[PDB]
């Protein structure tokens, strides 16, 4: 029902006019239906007939939703919404169940339709105008306007939540134990009061909201634990993952395989073990969404082993502020990481995975740093704090690497957890030239336009080689030059190049790239006992 | 809030107010800000706002010098930029080209003084900030400002006439001492001996407590900031590699001093020899160093500050605690250059070290030019945005960009001269 709540002023988008999109022609039936819905809606004080002086409009539609098989009313605020101002960000970020504080009792009220009880800025009410079509066209359709936050109007969400906040202000301070959380159509009330008191309390709240027009459904349409959440079942002392199923069948469309690959990937976070390589493979060279791709043995298998992991259940523990927040991370392959955040062993609040990018130029300690970091952000967001870290890296290693890296980089307080594979430094360019090691003056170059070039080297001790490349680039020749020197030397080499990319590799000593060639080079680089890379400028007589 | 009169401030033509997302903070910070902000609301300075105001400006919370209780830091950078400049004639403080030449400077946070001046009702919308909540359990607490905000460019502007009056009786008294005002702080220098300097600061602090605002060893020393020279290696004997390293630097430097010549050196580099091999120096290559060392004995002729052009500062991590930077405005034309060594304790935090320098470097950019430099930071966006405020201790925030240090720029500036011992103590 309408209310004694302070309306918020609303304006249109920078110099704009209200919508004037004529009413579609309706069925005598669809009309009747709408009129009735309307005389009802009018009297609950939600809308009010208006007239010719209102020039505005939006189309009203009639959907016979066979859910209650009567005609439901729909109003297309699409156009009004394009012309409505902007509001501050309706803060997006679903809270995470593992960030919920464990309350001895918890209640969750669906304040859904509460928004239809918040009045609209009386000045803006002219824009939400609409019409009910007459049968004998060009006979005045019955015209109206909303006195309340319309459903599907740009502002309703923004406004309703602020109203709810002001309305809850009193109670929230009148009850410093009552922890209430507001989000979309949901009020989460949890405390450590005894069942009976708490119950009583939820009743106070509900009356209080009834005090301003916000009616809460209480018996016939209530919500009893567990409480749902996009695939969450809140419980008393754990949260659960509403099971998810992989649509079984034997006629897989491209659509179906994408969506599938979709759910599978969404799942891989809380279900480390889900793999999708062979399902993705069925996508190769496809020519249509409806294209039916038969599955290889492997797809079937993987797709099968996955239904297994899902059959399983992932429980979670709640936040106990009196306890440590911890985060362990482990490396699943070069650049793929898993972590789990817990306070007491095995009782974890959250777990996750980061299938990485395969950057154009990196190293593992660097990527570790980046996972630590994304975690940290995520922790702070959920728990307002940052976990003590447990990581698969010796400390001398952190040290050895970061104290000298060119980039500023850091990882907050942590401890080394010795559970493999440990992340470390695959190679380490020497600091000074290697004495007694051959010195390969290398060089390569190519007709940038015809793409033919050569690459090779010459050494202080006699050896030499040269190759002629086809469909190459100056960069690649310069590189192959170093490759061959690596290939043809002993365990200790001193190599000299004037390739600037080699200037990079010395600074950043990569261990993964985009170039197969640079990779070969990392491979060869790891293979030696000592390798000193010296750079010298070009066209000068160095070598 | 002290309801005197407010001047009708507005935004630069065409420009719209700020809509910057809020960084999420830790619980310790949301708490303090909630508390801090609660008082100010009642003290009338700021007031809760609805959702119909689409602006926003980030808030952070830090722990300054003696801050053993949290301070509040709003990031007005985007607003400041959008705020119409202030030079129709004046009330926009000029640059007293002498605090630099001054024997000692002390910084004084006097931003407090703004609360007692109301802010044009019409501008307030653009001052919207939001205190967020943990795990998004609740909407943020949106406020607005009713008074001059600390850290806004328009603030020390409007409160010009009054800061002048506050200062003359001391200024007009001691003209052998300079007082410069940048944003929320006051830079104060004089040649007086240590005690004679600190004492007069005290006096000034009285004059300000006395008037209507607290004025919250270490002081600056603009007399000692020497712009340093590059010094090339000088081994008794050179190797193919020593010459090759030397040679790459010289060939890069020729972008500054075009008379840097590397020919008679490059000559010694012909032949496929043991990188570890020794080679005697040709008497020509010998003088060529000589002539190179000479070109290097001074800053390039012609660098002059252009106030209309943005001032740029670049830092390069040198590892082992050291860093290097260069303020300049056009490539290769360095206004200043220097080396910074990490603060005590800062050993395990690159971010600490980095913010500490952006700060110290930004100080000079104010002392010297009276404005802040846009930094080129050898750090990841994410790595910085995540932990910089944890160590911020200043009222102003500079501008920045994240960059990739060219290996050679670093190899070069690392060369800079150092003392035989230093700036010692008995």
């Amino acid at each position: 029902p309408i209310s004694p709540i302070e309306t918020v002023p609303v304006k249109l988008k920078p110099g704009m006019d209200g919508p004037k999109v004529k009413q579609w022609p309706l069925t005598e039936e669809k009309i009747k239906a709408l009129v009735e819905i309307c005389t009802e809606m009018e009297k609950e004080g939600k809308i009010s007939k208006i007239g010719p002086e209102n020039p505005y409009n939006t189309p009203v539609f009639a959907i016979k939703k066979k859910d209650s098989t009567k005609w439901r009313k729909l109003v297309d605020f699409r156009e009004l919404n394009k012309r409505t101002q902007d509001f501050w960000e309706v803060q997006l970020g679903i809270p995470h169940p593992a960030g919920l504080k464990k309350k001895k009792s918890v209640t969750v009220l669906d304040v859904g339709d509460a928004y239809f009880s918040v009045p609209l800025d009386e000045d803006f009410r002219k824009y939400t105008a609409f019409t009910i079509p007459s049968i004998n066209n060009e006979t005045p359709g019955i015209r109206y306007q909303y006195n309340v936050l319309p459903q599907g109007w740009k502002g309703s969400p923004a406004i309703f939540q602020s109203s709810m906040t002001k309305i809850l202000e009193p109670f929230r301070k009148q009850n410093p134990d009552i922890v209430i959380y507001q989000y979309m159509d949901d009020l989460y009330v949890g405390s450590d009061l005894e069942i009976g008191q708490h119950r009583t309390k939820i009743e106070e709240l509900r009356q209080h909201l009834l005090r301003w027009g916000l009616t809460t459904p209480d018996k016939k349409h209530q919500k009893e634990p567990p409480f749902l959440w996009m695939g969450y079942e809140l419980h008393p002392d754990k949260w659960t993952v509403q099971p998810i199923v992989l649509p079984e069948k034997d006629s897989w469309t491209v659509n179906d395989i994408q969506k599938l690959v979709g759910k599978l990937n969404w799942a891989s976070q809380i279900y480390p073990g889900i793999k999708v390589r062979q399902l993705c493979k069925l996508l190769r060279g496809t020519k249509a969404l409806t294209e039916v791709i038969p599955l290889t043995e492997e797809a079937e298998l993987e797709l099968a082993e996955n239904r297994e992991i899902l059959k399983e259940p992932v429980h979670g523990v709640y936040y106990d502020p009196s306890k440590d927040l911890i985060a362990e991370i482990q490396k699943q392959g070069q650049g793929q990481w898993t972590y789990q955040i817990y306070q007491e062993p095995f009782k974890n609040l959250k777990t996750g995975k980061y299938a990485r990018m395969r950057g154009a130029h990196t190293n593992d300690v660097k990527q570790l740093t980046e996972a630590v970091q994304k975690i940290t952000t995520e922790s702070i967001v959920i728990w307002g704090k940052t976990p003590k870290f447990k990581l698969p890296i010796q400390k001398e290693t952190w040290e050895t690497w970061w104290t000298e890296y060119w980039q500023a980089t850091w990882i907050p307080e942590w401890e080394f957890v010795n559970t493999p594979p440990l992340v470390k430094l695959w190679y380490q360019l020497e600091k000074e030239p290697i004495v007694g090691a051959e010195t390969f003056y290398v060089d390569g170059a190519a007709n940038r336009e015809t793409k033919l070039g050569k690459a090779g080297y010459v050494t202080n001790r006699g050896r030499q080689k040269v190759v002629t490349l086809t469909d190459t680039t100056n960069q690649k020749t310069e590189l192959q030059a170093i490759y061959l020197a690596l290939q043809d030397s002993g365990l200790e080499v001193n190599i000299v190049t004037d390739s600037q990319y080699a200037l990079g590799i010395i600074q950043a000593q990569p261990d993964q790239s985009e170039s197969e060639l640079v990779n070969q080079i990392i491979e060869q680089l790891i293979k030696k006992e000592k390798v000193y890379l010296a750079w010298v400028p070009a066209h000068k007589g160095i070598g | 809030i002290s309801p005197i009169e407010t001047v009708p401030v507005k935004l630069k033509p065409g420009m719209d107010g700020p809509k910057v997302k809020q960084w999420p903070l830790t619980e310790e910070k949301i708490k303090a800000l909630v508390e801090i902000c609660t008082e100010m609301e009642k003290e009338g300075k700021i007031s809760k706002i609805g959702p119909e105001n689409p602006y926003n400006t980030p808030v952070f919370a830090i722990k300054k010098k003696d801050s053993t209780k949290w301070r509040k830091l709003v990031d007005f950078r985007e607003l400041n930029k959008r705020t119409q400049d202030f030079w129709e004639v004046q009330l926009g403080i000029p640059h007293p080209a002498g605090l630099k030449k001054k024997k000692s400077v002390t910084v004084l946070d006097v931003g407090d003084a703004y609360f007692s001046v109301p802010l044009d009702e019409d501008f307030r919308k653009y001052t919207a900030f939001t205190i967020p909540s943990i795990n998004n359990e609740t909407p943020g607490i949106r406020y607005q400002y009713n008074v001059l905000p600390q850290g806004w460019k328009g603030s020390p502007a409007i409160f010009q006439s009054s800061m002048t009056k506050i200062l003359e009786p001391f200024r007009k008294q001691n003209p052998d001492i300079v007082i410069y005002q940048y944003m929320d702080d006051l830079y104060v220098g004089s040649d007086l001996e240590i005690g004679q300097h600190r004492t007069k600061i005290e006096e000034l602090r009285q004059h300000l407590l006395r008037w209507g605002l607290t004025t919250p060893g270490y002081e600056l020393h603009p007399d000692k900031w020497t712009v340093q020279p590059i010094v090339l290696p000088e081994k008794d004997s050179w190797t193919v590699n020593d010459i090759q390293k030397l040679v790459g630097k010289l060939n890069w430097a020729s972008q500054i001093y075009p008379g840097i010549k590397v020919r008679q050196l490059c000559k010694l580099l012909r032949g496929t020899k043991a990188l570890t091999e020794v080679i005697p120096l040709t008497e020509e290559a010998e003088l060529e160093l000589a002539e190179n060392r000479e070109i290097l004995k001074e800053p390039v002729h012609g660098v002059y500050y252009d106030p209309s052009k943005d001032l740029i500062a670049e830092i390069q991590k040198q590892g082992q605690g050291q860093w290097t930077y260069q303020i300049y405005q056009e490539p290769f034309k360095n206004l200043k250059t220097g080396k910074y060594a990490r603060m005590r304790g800062a050993h395990t935090n690159d971010v600490k070290q980095l913010t500490e320098a952006v700060q110290k470097i930004t100080t000079e950019s104010i002392v010297i030019w009276g404005k802040t430099p846009k930094f080129k930071l050898p750090i990841q966006k994410e790595t910085w945005e995540t932990w910089w405020t944890e160590y911020w201790q200043a009222t102003w925030i500079p501008e920045w960009e994240f960059v990739n240090t060219p290996p050679l720029v670093k190899l070069w500036y690392q060369l800079e001269k150092e003392p035989i011992v230093g700036a010692e103590t008995f």
